[PDB]
């Protein structure tokens, strides 16, 4: 029943939401590591560990 | 007696069995349908990763 124009616009939806949810993930993680240990270790694939 | 003891029938002892419904308080959905089967879409999207 979808036109491919609903399926992009539902993909879409769903990946902004996911983005800002991921983000906000990150917000809590961060917070968790600060509140818990006092520091933070920020890592990944593309950014060095500090 | 002699020929035969004689008797008075007292009334019948029935005794009806069931299963009565337990399981089936939690399948209160109802569908009879003629298509050949019932399909079900299943979608998981976990938002908890950072």
């Amino acid at each position: 029943t979808l036109s491919i124009a609903q399926r992009r616009d539902r993909v879409i939806a769903y990946l902004l939401m996911k983005h800002r949810a991921m983000h906000e993930n990150t917000w809590e993680w961060m917070a968790a590591q600060a509140a818990q240990y006092g520091y933070v270790d920020v890592q990944g694939q593309d950014y060095p560990l500090v | 007696a002699g020929l035969y003891t004689t008797y008075q029938l007292l009334e019948v002892q029935r005794k009806l069995k069931t299963l009565p419904a337990f399981f089936l308080q939690w399948f209160p959905r109802q569908i009879n349908f003629q298509e050949d089967m019932i399909a079900f879409d299943k979608v998981i999207q976990d938002v908890t990763r950072v």
